[PDB]
Order: C-alpha cells, then structure tokens, then sequence
C-alpha cells in the first residue's frame, strides 16, 4: 500500500510490515535457505586469517577484479582524437557493455561501433563485417576517423584487422585516404590500460610510421603529452592549465574532455575537440614526448624512442608534491620556459594545507587499489601527507611496478608496514582489510561492497570508502574531479582529511556517551 | 644562545617601537637568570597592554565566562549585550563534559540576550528579568544561571545584582551576576578573579549549614583543572587510583553541586594557580582547607606531584600512590624509550596564557626537549617567580608579547617547535617551523598524567617529524 | 542661511526657556528655524509646540522596530510660525544610556535629511551635564558650526561654562566648530556683568546680551508658551528680539583657551567682591 | 593505562572501562544530577510542537544565534585593501575573539589591531589610546592604511573617531596624508554584514568624496563590483575569473583573496594584495557599480548612487543559474562585452549535471540558514533544482528581505511548502526540523549540534548538515569552495546529490535488511 503524499521507493517501501511478512514467510516455505546461525558463523569465518590464507592461495578463480579489458582502454583513447569513431571488430555485445560502463562513469553519451561479428563471421571471419562496417560507420556517422579495436573472438581467430581494412580500402567501401588506424586488443592479455596503450601506438604510426623522413625533433618547439587511460576530466585540464601557465608549447594526444563534457544546449553532439590528425602528424616534431602515465605506455614509450627518436624522459605520474614538482622541473629542462610565479603560490598553497591537516592525516593507514601510475601516485602523496598506504592492490600491475612501489615505500619511513600485492582482485583485498584493518580504503565504487562487508562484522571494523579511481558509478559528477598537479593533491587532501573528520564526527555523535570529542572546532 | 647575544635581540626588536612603547615594552622581556631572588627586578607583568600592537590577550569576559564559569555543566551562563561575544566564544575551548546538551548540560550552546540599540538606550533590565523566566520556560533542568556582563552591561550601569536577586527567589534558582564587561582589568586575569568572587558570593556558601554530606578523611577537591580534552579526567582517575575522593573539580566537567561540596573537603588541589587562587585562600582562610599546587604534565612532575599529595595523608594513601607509580612506570617509560630519541636535543619555544608557560617544561624535559623561550599573556609576578625555578639559564622570557616582537624572537632564535594559541598558529608554520597549540591542544589530549603524557609525546613527535616541513621550499629555488 | 548653533551652558541655567525665546523672536523675523532637543527631557519644545512633544525619535524607534523604520513627519512637527520641532528621545531617569540615544537620533535626523534647504537656523538646545561623547554629538563635525554657552554670575555657573569650553576644545580643534560668546542669564549676583564679561575676555570670547532675570518668562512658559506668543510688548520680549538680532550679527568664531581653577578663583576674587 | 602501539586521544581513551566506572562513581556520588529517565522525557519534550510554540514566543533570550557583530565584517572588509591594517577602537578581547572565528574558518594568519581600551579609558574616552595606537600599529606593523572600526564599548561612550584621528594627525602621531579610513561599527545593530557594509562606505567616502569634481563616470571603462561579506575564496576567484573571461575590464572593491590564501614557503606576509586605493580614488570613473549582495550593502548602494552617480542594477546575488544569467547579461549590457562561448559552454554544463542528478535532486526538502544574500541565492537555486527549501531562516534578515525571498518562492512550485523566518536563531530551527523534519540541512557548522541532536531521537528522526556558509571550523579547506557563479552552481549541486546519494547508502547498508537497495549504480 502507498500513500499518495508520501510515495516510498523499493527503499523504505520494501520494510513495510507486509513486505516483511511475504519475504519471510517466501524464504520459509520456498527458498530452502541456510540457517542464520549458520550464515553468521560463515561470514565471521570469511573476515578470518584462515579463510585469508585460503584465498591467497588462489590460483584459478578471480572474485571482484579491479580491471577491464584492452578494447575498453582501446575506445577511451579512440574517444581521445576528434570527429573519431569508435570500431570494435569482434561482437557486438562487448561494445554495448563498453558502452554503458562509460556512461554510467561519465553520465554522457559514448560513440562507439560494432560490426557484429556473429557465428558465422567467427567460423569464416570478419572481412566482409569489416567492409560493410566500415562503409555502414561512415555513411551513417560521419566521422573523419575510424579507430579499429578487437574483441577476443576477433583476436583468438587470427582476424587479421590490416589485411581486412586494406581490402576495404581497395574494394570502394571506404576511400583509400580515410584514416583507418588499427590495434589488436586482445582481451585475455594485460588489461583496459593495455588496450590504451596498444590503440595510442596503432594510430600513432597509421600517422607517423611511413612520414618520417622530413621529420626533425624540436622544429615545432612543442611538447608531445601522453596522458594514458585518464577518465578524470579536471586531469587533462590541470595539465593543459599548467603547461599554459608555463608558456610552454604543448600538444596533449588523446584529448577527450570535450567529448565527455558536452553541454546541454538543445542538441546533442556526437564528437567535440579531440586531438587533430595534424597533432598526430606533427608530433614527430616535438622536442620531446612526455608519458603522464608510463607503467601502461611501455609499447608507445617503446615506440617514440625507436621511430621519432625522442628521448622520452623518465618520469612518474604528476601526482603529489614531488612528483608535480619533478614534471614541472622537466617540461622547464626540455622546452626552457621557467616555472612560473603561479605555479610557485600553487605548490606553496598545497604545502599550507599539508601544514594545516597533517595532525589529523598523520598516522592513517589505507587500503588503496587502481591502476599501477594511479595507484603508485597515490601511495606517494600519502606517504608525503604522513599516511600510512598499508595495503596496495593492484590487479594489473606487473613485477617491475611492484619492484618500483616497494623502492618507494623504502625510501619513506611511513612505508614499513605497507605491502604491494599485483594480480590481487577485490576479494583478497576484503581479507586484507578484515584481517589487517586500515582507516579507510581508497578506490572506486566496488569497494562499498567491502565497506558494507566491513560493517556486518560491526561498527567499530568498518572501514570506509573514499571514492577516487575508476569507474565510480554511485556518485555524480566525480569525474570531474582532479587527481594530478598541486591541485589534483589539493583536492585529495580536502576530501582525505574531510573523511577523516567526518568520520570522527559520526563516531562521536552519540549524546551522552562520546559527543564529549564532537568538538566544533577540528 | 648566550645572555648576551639574547639582550642584545631584545633590544634589536625594541628599536622600531615609539620611545613610549620601547620603554614600555623593555621591562616585559627579560633573560632567566636563576642568581635572582625577587621577579620583580626582573620582569613586570599584569600591566596594560601598548594599544595598537597586536596584543594576544582577551577580556575579563573571556576569563570569567570563557574560562571559568562556561565549563559548568549544569549552569546556563548568559552572555548579557549584544550578540558577538557569546558568539565568538561559543565552543571555542574544549572544557569536556558529560552531560546532554540542550536538557540538563548546557556548556556549548551560546545563552545571550543579543542588545539591540533600544536595549542599550532604555536598559536591558526588564529584558533580562525576561530572559530568566524564558530559560526557565525552555530549559527546566538546569541547575543554575549566570549572567556573565559585556562591555555595554558595565558602561550602562544595568542593575543585574537586582534582577538576579529578585529573579533568583522568584523561581528559587542561582543566578550569579558575574561584573565581567570586557574593559575591566588588562587581561583574562581579572576575569579569573571576578569569576572566583562570584562563585565565593553566590555559590561557595550555599551548603554552609548543612551537615548531610559523609566526609572520609581523603577528600579532595581538583581546583584550576578545566578539562581540556579530558585533561581533568586524566588526572582524576590517578587521585582516585591512590584512594582519595575527588568531590569536586573546578571546573571542567564540573557541577554547581561539586562547588557548593568543596567546603566539606579536607585538600584543595590547585593546577592552575593563577586563575583559582583566589577560591583556594578564601577556603583556606574561610573553612581551614589547606591547598597545594601540584602538576600533572610528564612523568616526572606527575609522580612528584603524587608523592607530594600522598605526603598529606595516612599511610594507606602512600602506598596506593607508590602502587600507582609501579603499575604506570612501564607505560610512561615505553613512551620515553619510543618517542625521546625522536626529539631529544629539539629546542622549543612556548607563549600561553597564565599556567601552561612553565608547567609544561618537565614534560618536555621528559623527552630531552630543551625550552629556550617561554612567556605569559596575563601573568602575574608570582607567576614569574614560579617560572624561575623551571626555565633554564639565559633563556628568553616575554610578557604579554606582542606579534612583531614574538615573530622576531623566533625568527632569531629559531626553535624546533613553537607552543602558543591560534593566533600565532599558522604565522609560524607558514615559516617552516612545526607548531603545536598549547591550548586547545591541536584537538588532541588529554595531555594530563600518563596517558596524557603518552597522547603528548605522540603529538611533538608527529608534528615536530613531519615530512611537511622539510617541503616548504620550491626544488626549483636555491 | 543654515546656521547650526548649539545650546550649552550649566545645569538649569535657562537653555532651553532663553533659546525657545529666542527661537520665536527670530521666527518673527521671517526666519525658518529648526529646534533640536537633544535632552532626554524632551522639554526644549514645549513652548513652541504649547505642549510637551509626546513623540520622540528614541520612543518612536523602540516601538516602531527601530530607528530606519520613521519617518520624519512623525516626529518633525511645526509649531508657533513656522518653527520645525523634534526631539531626541530617551529613557526615564536612573536607567539605560541618553547619550547613545542623542547620537542615534541625531544620525537619524542627518540621515533623514531633515537638514533640508530654506532653514536659516537649526538650534540643539544640550543638556547641562554634558557627562559622555553622546551629548556632544552637535558639535561633531559638519553637525554645529557656532556654540552659545549660557552662564550666570555664579561660581558654579562660570565653573560649568568653562569646564564646557575645555570639553569644546577638542572639537574646535578636531573640525571647525567655535565659540561664538557667552549669553548670559541675570541671577541677581553682585558684579554679574562684570564677572561675565572678565570670563569671555579670559576665554577669548565676548559676552552676547546679557539677559535680566523677569517673572514675565516664568508667566509665559507656565501658559505653555514663549513670551512673543503671551506679551509681544513686554520688556523681556524687546529684549529676546535684541538677543536674537545680536546673535544673527554675530562674528566671534574662536577656540576657547580656558583657564585653569587658579586663575577661576583670581577671577572670582577680582571681580566676585563687593 | 595506554599502550605505546596504538595511543588513544580522548576519542576513544575515556571509552576504556576505568574511565567510564570513574565518571559513573563522580556522576553517582558529586554531580546530582537528574534521573536519566527525567533527561529522556525532557529531551522528548523539546522535540515536540508544544515546546516549539513556547519557542517561538521568545522575545528577550536568544539561543545559538546564527549571526556575529559589526566589528567582525568590519575587518573583514577591512582585511580586502592592500597592506592595509584592521584597527578596532575599544576593548582588546573583541580583536582576539574576530582574529581567533577568522583563524579557525580560515585556517590561516589574521592581522587585526586594538588600542586597548580599558576602564580608564571608557570613562575618559579613547583619544590618547587612538592616538597612541596609531602611532604605534603605523610604527610596527607599516601599514599604507589603517581601517578604523569600533566595538560595543566606544559606541556606547560615543567616541568621537573623526576627531580622535584628525586630532592624532595635527599632533603628529601618524602622518597628515596617511589614509585612515573610519566607520562607527555599533555591535547593539545589526551584524557583521552591516559591519562590511559600513566599514566599506567609509573607506569609499575617504578618498572619494572629497574630490569628486575631477571625476567623469565611465572614464576607466571599468565595472566596479562590491563583493560584501564573503568567506569563500573560490567566489572571489569565480567573479574575477568569470568577468575576465567575458573581456570586461573590472575593479573588485574589498579583494582579500590574496591575504587569506598566501602559501607557506618559509615566509610570513601578513599582507598580500587587496584592493589598492588607486583603484578606490578611481572608482567613481567607472561606468557603474554592481553589488553582488545588495541586501546587505544598503548604504554603500546609496553612497554610490549619490556620490559617485552610478545608477546601481538591481542585481540579485549571481548565485545559480538564473541569477548568474541575469548578472552576465547585465555585465554585458553595461560594459558592452558579449557573453563569450567558454561561458556559455560552463552554463550548458550546468544544466548537464542538473539533468543528470534531477531524479535524485527533485522533491528533497531543506532547512537552511546564513547571511540573506547567501539564503536568498541558496533558495532560489534549490527551487531550480526541484528542491523544496521548507525552513529558509536568517537571524539578520528584514522584513523586506522576507517579502522578496516570499515572492521568490510563489514563483515557484517548488516554494509552496516554504516558510521564511527572519530574528529566529538556531534553537528555533532545531525545534523545526524536529516538528517538520526535513531531509537535510544546509548551513554553517553549529547546524552540527543540530544533527546531532536530531540522532538522538533516532536514526530514522536524523537530519544530516549539509556544510555551506560562514563559520566552517570541523572541515578543512571549505572556504576554497565556490558559491557564485555556474562553478559554483555546480560544486552547491555536487555536494548536494553526492550528500543525498551518501545518506542512501548509509540507510541502505544493512546486509540481509537493506542492503537490497545498495545499488552499485546511481
Ligand atoms: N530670563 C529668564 N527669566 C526668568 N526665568 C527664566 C529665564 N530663563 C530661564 N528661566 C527659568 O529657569 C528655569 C530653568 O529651566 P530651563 O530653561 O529648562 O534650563 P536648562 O535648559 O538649562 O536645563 C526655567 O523654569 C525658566 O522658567
Ligand atoms: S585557566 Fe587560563 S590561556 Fe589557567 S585563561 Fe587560558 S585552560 Fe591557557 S595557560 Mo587558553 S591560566 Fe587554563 C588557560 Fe592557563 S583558556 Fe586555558 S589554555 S591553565
Ligand atoms: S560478446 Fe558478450 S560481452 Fe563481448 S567478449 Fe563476447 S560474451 Fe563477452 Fe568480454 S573480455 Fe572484453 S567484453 Fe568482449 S572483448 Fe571479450
Ligand atoms: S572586550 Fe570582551 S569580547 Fe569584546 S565586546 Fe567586551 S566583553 Fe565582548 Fe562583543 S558584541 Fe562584538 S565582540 Fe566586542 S564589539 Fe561588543
Ligand atoms: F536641566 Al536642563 F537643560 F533641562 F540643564
Ligand atoms: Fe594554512
Ligand atoms: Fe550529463
Ligand atoms: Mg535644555
């Protein structure tokens, strides 16, 4: 029953007395359900060591992962580049799921393209799902690109993607100039970052490859920005402000904000800003290309260096202070333009924060999981703020990452009880905060479920999320949040040590029996 | 370092002073000196602050509703005036207390009567009567009311000792009429003492004739413990851990029942000597109460002032203390070992209000921190003369320290850490120097006995360590 | 025109009876002029209005809200030719502060813009004890720019007058209020004029028209009215047109250079005797 | 007792057994206190509509206003010109009191002089403490200008400021051209916002009265723009940011942005830009003055439109999104500018997150409190959202206030279950949010007890405080945020559906009993 004034949801309508009554009385006599003693007595052996032990001796079984597939990474790079279509040669049904993940992350339309490679395109191939694709794609969407993805079905067939868009080109179904860049993806390889990285260096030499004789570094006196897989809008703009700021010359491949963050005007547009195909050819010319993300630009990195012949220097994520302050020293060493007085007042404005929170951040221990330059970004910041990263997951991350993050965590004396585990999903990582709990957890919207796991075994061993990662899917416009810079650090702050106090303040809200510490002033 | 190198700073810092306020200032900055017998000769204190100097002190209304009778739990205290002062004051000092705020506890919420122009042309007096019998209407459960007086209550000569009287009988309650308007006095201090003098007048006596409280002979009353961040409590569970009762504590976590019960007790232990003095001579005079200043901050001063307290009792008393002693030595004792090597050799320099300046040096000293400077907003000369005792040879001394001068000191100086009020909090660490707030505590505490003693070596280590401090010059500048 | 004159003299010495008088008597003239009572007393306008002036700026604003809520018709009321009539507020004796109450309304009346065009004369009739900065809100700056002390030739008056003038210093200095003379009200006192005149010499003024002491005035205020409106004809009524027309032809503008308790006694010896 | 391991502050020391038997034993035997079932029935009193009536009929006591005194907006406005010194004449503890409230919202220095008036001088009045402190605050603090406001006591006394300073400049205590600026600040009317205002129509009327012959209104080409009492830094940036964007040449009256944010790099500023008083000699030049909160600049809109000429818009506060349409196009109609594509993008981008989050926005009702401009704005943004402001309270609203804001809400479906309370304080919005409950609160900190309050009749009675306006002392960093302006249109909305979104999944996070409803997407 409802109540015309008042008109409850599935949330609280589903705790009306009746709704009760049916959903015991159907658990009773249908569901033939474990006794509650008995579930109680799983879950408190699930938050246990042994059960811990068990789980990390996995081998086959993945619960929770904290990562995606390259073809996902392949079209948010794709996405990057303007008036560019999205193609996936393979199924259908991965595009649609590509689709709705990016734009519940986003909440904005997302442009991509199957070919809808059925049963019979699996038994003899693609060749003709690519041609009629293709010619259907640019007919029907008009894009001046076309950036070809694979599914796995494409890849474990050997669906050859260049034999397949060069007899398209030469059978008349798309002209021979359209811009066709093409990468495997293979799904059971690496991960979403690896897709990025493997779409980044196939259009990459579509436009660079065969051109490079009247090629000479530096002559455009620009600097080549690789961003990665970023889907923090206010990260592009905080490197683009900075480099503005800076006076240096710049040109950031694979910008997607606008496309992401079109407005609501009336009309809907499918492509907005995005790097240009003369970006792309240019870029050669730079003085140098910098990788913002380079634990998963390893074959672009591999790229550069070998083809444009740029001395790609080694430096981590702009995340934190000395992080932001080693990029911003670089991009001064290779274009010659100094840091600006700006920039200066920034970094000393992050530093008073740090100044101003840094009782209530000391001593804090978190579990964070991500990507591995997102994930080692973050576990640098906190050891700068005097936290303590206790556990660090990441299930993408490979032997050389973990091998650099443990460098990291020796070189600070807030790292000592801090430990990197790689190719761990989101269970093992509930163990972790079970059996070792830290303050809070640092990741994307998965981990509520580990939050709300937490809050069954009680109260005082919950442990919170703080939602900073990708995808986050049950809050609303933190994509557009910033990570890297001063102010990507100044924004982590607020929302680390304003957690912190919120929790502090609900732990000490109770009249009479701890609102002695709920103190106005923090 | 050197006496002569630190007089020769001080006059440095005199010289952009008019002649007026160099010589003013002059005989409010000293060196210690323990060859000196009278503090007189040494440093003047609890004088009128130079004007337009950027002084750190704060009214008589800040030391009487602020400090001494806000953190009675049970008593509605009314800033009487306009709206800022009970605004500005509100909540703005951690005195804890157990209590539910709004029924029966009351100390956060801000009771004032909010002047408006009419009210200071016509008087407030009919408003005020008003205002009781409101707080009645709304707030049956308190036990108590003051009426703490700002600046326009004082300059308009409103007739509260007559609305409290006649309120008071009308409805059978306590209201205190607290002359406190923010003119009066130089400082907090004279707070203090009007605050005392209303608590002797109108709360102290009200048990007089009355004889239906059990008295053993261990009662003692914690007087000048204000409860800041549980401080007091810190410190009670050790009194009581060596068998003395502790009827009363003045005032943090207090009630107006533990104030009318300290005449029946048989010690007075006093803190903070300079705010409750007053309170504790007039019950030495009045009732045959001895006091005795005792000092619950470190380990060494903790276990000193318990030997000393247990001194005054039988022989049951001195064992529980020496019990005591035994039982939290391995406690305090791992706090050293863990956190001493981390600041030994780290100079501090402190500036508090009137105890805290000298109290807190043995629990600095307990983990090999030297305090080179130390000085006092609204200290009086005895004050000084206690602080002679503590401070080290040829260390800096200041009185009412104004912020150039005090910016100066520790420009010069250049100690490892600074302990002072909020006002000076972030002027110093956007000098790079770590700083730890010596009054409110920086949220944290207690800082009282041994676990207090614990939570403030965890507080110097973690805010004098900090990685921050090493990351306030950019890479990119010499 | 628009001449700001303030009223001050020792307690009860006749401020408000002589400048009502001489109100009516440059009413009469042809004169617009503007009384502002700045006594908690709001008795400067009784003669004028033939009754006590039961609005107040202080009372209207406490029952309306507060002071920006009035309006001026409210409390500025006209009178006996022409004459504009308002009063400060203020409480009953022995309780709140008259003196914020005389600021406030004098902020009010500036605010307002009583002090309009086609006024030749505003007159804040002060009272005695001057005892805070409030009751010196008409000699601020820009508010009055002439002072009428009003003195007898008593001890205690002449005391008053100069203890007045030293509290004026500060204001002559500070803005261009001055002293423009010594009215004097006749206490029957032995050497009153000489006395007067040695003390305006001393403090560098002149003493403007010495006033003899009549019971017509006693009669015409106890009518409820000034002695132009009871007896134009009369010897005191001859007498406030000539002090008004010495006050209209009135150029002694000074700063007071008042003297000191010693040099008051020498005054009072050399010319209080015989 | 502690362990050196794991230290425990007060939170949760006084939790542990021996402490808790301790403050039973001191309640039991000393406090007398009433029965805890007397506390519970009197608290359940309080929060019944019976005891709201009995507060509503308060006319002398007021409990926890929602409001502060002239001085304090005296220096702040004060604190908003160049290497200028806040001076107040009186009593020293209001100075300590206005540098300690900015101190802890702020969380940075705050310079603020007094000259110490004691009994002494109230009796005999402040001259020789004026001068003296003048001579002084000149000699050690070298200020180019010392701005004069007053406390409650040299009101009452009717100190004489004017002659005060002019008499100290004859004397030679400061020099005759230096500038002091004064303005009578009686703390008995009005609050800190009429405090702002008064403070900054004598600093307009000192150096523009005087030599207003010379001056030619639109000669500068400029837009004067008076912010009022502002605390957050990000609205200050906003406007500048927002009218540098559209080409208009401006001059911001009062900018304390600078000194309020200077960065820690081992120096101390105690000033740091600011409104230089060139630009104030000049302001009478420009082509108008815009108020951005006029409800509390009353006087200075009369000293503007009758000094300086300037014919004053009828601006609301450019909060949200009609009312920041409304101030662009009036900035544009004035200077003569366009309204540039980068604005209107941002304002699509705006109504973007409105239509992502209007499902969870739409029918929320709200309680909140703050200066009238502020409320005024927060009103009328939260009907743009669907939002319903059910308790709208301002201490220092006037009845013309309150006609404007009811005219605000009868244009407004959304407005029809609104009412406007103007001298209540925060006791009489406990009392009803407890009568009335809304499903948040939106104000200053204090709002906390509030809320805490509300848990104690329950979890279901709890209304959570939503942390916007002036003081903020349990966050860090707030006062960064932005109000103004569609950034901060969309940082109030963010915060509001992720508020909103944040109680959901707290109140859906009970395993097996609501956890059905703890939806990964939102
Ligand atoms: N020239 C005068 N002749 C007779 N009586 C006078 C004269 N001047 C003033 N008075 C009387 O002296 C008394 C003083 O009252 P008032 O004029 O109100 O003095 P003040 O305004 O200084 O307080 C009045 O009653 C008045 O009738
Ligand atoms: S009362 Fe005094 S200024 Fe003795 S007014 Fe002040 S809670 Fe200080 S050095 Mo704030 S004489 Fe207490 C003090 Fe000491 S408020 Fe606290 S810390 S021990
Ligand atoms: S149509 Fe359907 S969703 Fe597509 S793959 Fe095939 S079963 Fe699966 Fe899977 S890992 Fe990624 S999303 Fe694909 S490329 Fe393969
Ligand atoms: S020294 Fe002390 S704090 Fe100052 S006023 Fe006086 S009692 Fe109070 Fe009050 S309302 Fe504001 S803060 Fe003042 S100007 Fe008056
Ligand atoms: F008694 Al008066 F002016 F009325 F001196
Ligand atoms: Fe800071
Ligand atoms: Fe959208
Ligand atoms: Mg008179």
């Amino acid at each position: 029953s409802q109540q015309v004034d008042k008109i409850k949801a599935s949330y609280p309508l589903f705790l009306d007395q009746d709704y009760k009554d049916m959903l015991a009385k159907k658990r009773d006599g249908f569901e033939e359900k474990y006794p509650q003693d008995k579930i109680d007595e799983v879950f408190q052996w699930t938050t246990t060591k042994e059960y811990q032990e068990l789980n990390f001796q996995r081998e086959a079984l993945t619960v929770n992962p904290a990562k995606a597939c390259q073809p996902l990474g392949a079209v948010l790079c794709a996405l990057g580049f303007e008036k560019t279509m999205p193609y996936v040669h393979g199924s259908q049904g991965c595009v649609a799921y590509f689709r709705s993940y990016f734009n519940r992350h986003f909440r904005e339309p997302v442009s991509c393209v199957s070919d809808s490679m059925t049963e019979d395109a699996a038994v003899f191939g693609g060749q003709q799902n690519m041609k009629d694709g293709l010619q259907n794609c640019k007919a029907t969407y008009k894009p001046d690109m076309i950036a070809v993805s694979t599914t796995c079905m494409a890849e474990v067939i050997g669906d050859d993607l260049n034999a397949f868009i060069n007899n398209s080109k030469k059978e008349g179904f798309i002209p021979d100039e359209f811009p066709v860049p093409f990468a495997h993806t293979p799904s059971f390889v690496g991960s979403h970052v690896t897709g990025w990285d493997n779409m980044f260096e196939g259009i990459a030499r579509y436009f660079t490859l065969k051109s490079m004789d009247d090629k000479v570094v530096g002559s455009n006196k620009k600097i080549n920005i690789v961003p990665g897989f970023e889907t923090y809008l206010g990260n592009f703009r905080v490197i683009k402000r900075m480099l503005s700021e800076m006076g240096v010359g710049y040109s950031l491949l694979s910008d997607p904000e606008e496309v992401l963050d079109t407005p609501a005007d009336g009309q809907f547009r499918m492509y907005a800003g995005g790097t240009t195909q003369e970006e792309m050819k240019d870029a050669p010319n730079a003085l140098n290309t910098v990788l913002l993300q380079p634990w998963h630009l390893e074959k672009t990195k591999k790229f550069v260096e070998g083809t444009w012949k740029h001395e790609v220097p080694k430096l981590n994520i702009p995340m934190g202070l000395d992080w932001t302050d080693e990029f911003l020293m670089k991009v001064s060493e290779i274009s010659g333009q100094p840091i600006p007085a700006s920039l200066t007042k920034e970094r000393g404005r992050l530093v008073d924060m740090m100044t101003d929170s840094h009782t209530w951040l000391h001593g804090k221990r978190f579990a964070l999981w991500g990507d591995p330059d997102f994930v080692m970004g973050l576990v640098k910041f906190l050891l700068e703020l005097g936290c303590e990263p206790v556990h660090i997951l990441c299930h993408n991350g490979n032997k050389r990452w973990k091998k650099a993050v443990d460098a990291i965590l020796a070189a600070s004396p807030y790292g000592k009880n801090a430990t990197v585990y790689i190719g761990k999903d989101l269970w093992h990582l509930r163990s972790l905060v079970f059996t070792d709990k830290p303050d809070f957890m640092i990741g994307n919207s998965y981990g509520k479920f580990i939050q709300r796991d937490t809050l069954h075994k009680g109260k005082e061993f919950e442990v919170p999320l703080i939602r900073i990662g990708f995808p986050i899917f049950d809050r609303h416009h933190l994509h557009r949040s910033t990570t890297l810079g001063y102010e990507g650090a100044m924004q982590i702050l607020t929302t680390l040590v304003n957690s912190i106090l919120e929790r502090l303040d609900e732990e000490t809200r109770g009249m009479q029996a701890t609102d002695y510490n709920h103190d106005l002033v923090r | 370092m050197s006496r002569e190198e630190v007089e020769s700073l001080i006059q440095e810092v005199l010289e952009v002073y008019p002649e007026k306020a160099r010589k003013d200032r002059n005989k409010h900055l000293a060196v210690n000196d323990p060859a000196v017998t009278q503090s007189k000769k040494c440093i003047i204190s609890n004088k009128k602050s130079q004007p337009g100097l950027m002084t750190i002190r704060g009214c008589a209304y800040a030391g009487s509703k602020g400090v001494v009778w806000g953190p009675i739990k049970d008593m509605i205290h009314i800033s009487h005036g306009p709206v800022g002062c009970g605004q500005y004051s509100r909540a703005g000092r951690r005195n804890y207390y157990i209590g539910t705020t709004g029924v029966n506890a009351f100390v956060t919420m801000n009771f004032t009567s909010d002047f408006q122009e009419k009210d200071i042309v016509f008087g407030g007096d009919k408003k005020l009567a008003k205002l009781i019998d409101e707080v009645e209407t709304l707030f049956p459960l308190n036990k108590g009311i003051s009426v703490q007086s700002e600046c326009p209550i004082g300059l308009i000569g409103d007739d509260i000792e007559s609305v409290s009287k006649v309120k008071g009988a009308e409805l059978s309650k306590t209201i205190v009429p607290v002359r406190c308007e923010g003119f009066r006095g130089v400082s907090q201090s004279l707070g203090h003492h009007i605050a005392n003098d209303a608590v002797r007048d109108w709360v102290l006596g009200k048990r007089d004739e009355d004889t239906t409280f059990a008295s053993t002979p261990y009662d003692v009353a914690i007087i000048g413990d204000y409860n800041i961040g549980g401080d007091a409590w810190s410190s009670r569970i050790l009194l009581e851990e060596m068998g003395l009762r502790c009827v009363a504590q003045w005032s943090g976590d207090g009630s107006i029942s533990e104030i009318e019960l300290t005449p029946k007790v048989k010690l007075n232990l006093v803190h903070c000597y300079r705010s409750m003095n007053y309170i504790s001579r007039h019950m030495e005079e009045k009732y045959g109460i001895p006091w005795m200043e005792y000092n619950f901050f470190g380990p060494t001063k903790t276990i000193e002032s318990l030997r000393a307290i247990a001194a005054k009792f039988d022989e049951s008393i001195q064992k529980k203390c020496e019990e005591v002693i035994a039982k939290y030595k391995p406690e305090w004792e791992a706090v050293v070992a863990k956190y001493r090597p981390r600041l030994e050799g780290k100079r501090v320099m402190l500036y508090i209000g009137g105890l805290r300046p000298r109290h807190v040096i043995g629990a600095y000293e307990d983990l090999g921190m030297e305090v080179v400077g130390t000085g006092y907003e609204f200290a009086h000369n005895d004050d000084y003369d206690r602080t002679m005792k503590e401070m080290g040879d040829s260390t800096l001394l200041y009185d009412d320290v104004t912020g150039y001068e005090f910016e100066e000191f520790v420009k010069r100086i250049k100690p490892d850490l600074i302990g002072s009020g909020i006002k000076e909090k972030f002027i110093f660490q956007k000098m790079g120097i770590p700083f730890r707030e010596m009054h409110s505590w920086d949220y944290s505490g207690p800082y009282h006995g041994f676990d207090g003693f614990a939570i403030f070596a965890r507080d110097m280590d973690m805010t004098l360590n900090n990685p921050c401090w090493k990351k306030l010059q950019a890479p990119w500048e010499a | 025109a628009m001449r700001q004159c303030a009223i001050y003299g020792k307690g009860g010495i006749g401020k408000s009876t002589t400048t009502q008088n001489l109100v009516a008597a440059l009413a009469e003239m042809g004169k617009k002029v503007m009384i502002v009572g700045c006594d908690p007393k709001a008795d400067s306008t009784r003669l004028i209005l033939h009754s006590k002036a039961q609005n107040t700026i202080m009372e209207m604003a406490a029952e309306a809200g507060t002071v920006e809520d009035l309006e001026l018709e409210d409390v500025l009321k006209a009178g006996y030719g022409g004459v504009k009539c308002v009063e400060s507020g203020g409480p009953e004796p022995g309780v709140g502060c008259a003196g914020r109450g005389v600021i406030t309304a004098i902020n009010f009346l500036e605010e307002e813009g009583a002090y309009e065009d086609d006024l030749d004369f505003v007159f804040y009739d002060v009272l005695g004890d001057v005892v805070c900065g409030g009751f010196a809100m008409p000699i601020r700056e820009n508010k009055a720019q002439e002072i009428y002390i009003v003195c007898s030739g008593e001890m205690m008056a002449m005391y008053a007058a100069n203890n007045i003038s030293k509290g004026i210093v500060k204001y002559a200095n500070s803005g261009s209020v001055r002293l423009g003379g010594l009215i004097c009200n006749s206490r029957n006192t032995d050497r009153e004029d000489e006395l007067i005149i040695a003390l305006a010499n001393k403090l560098g003024t002149q003493m403007i028209h010495f006033v003899p002491r009549d019971n017509v005035v006693q009669r015409a205020e106890i009518r409820r009215m000034t002695v132009i409106e009871y007896d134009p004809k009369a010897k005191q009524a001859d007498e406030y047109r000539a002090l008004a027309r010495k006050v209209v032809d009135n150029k002694l503008l000074v700063i007071p250079n008042p003297i000191t308790m010693d040099e008051l006694e020498e005054l009072l010896m050399e010319f209080g005797i015989m």
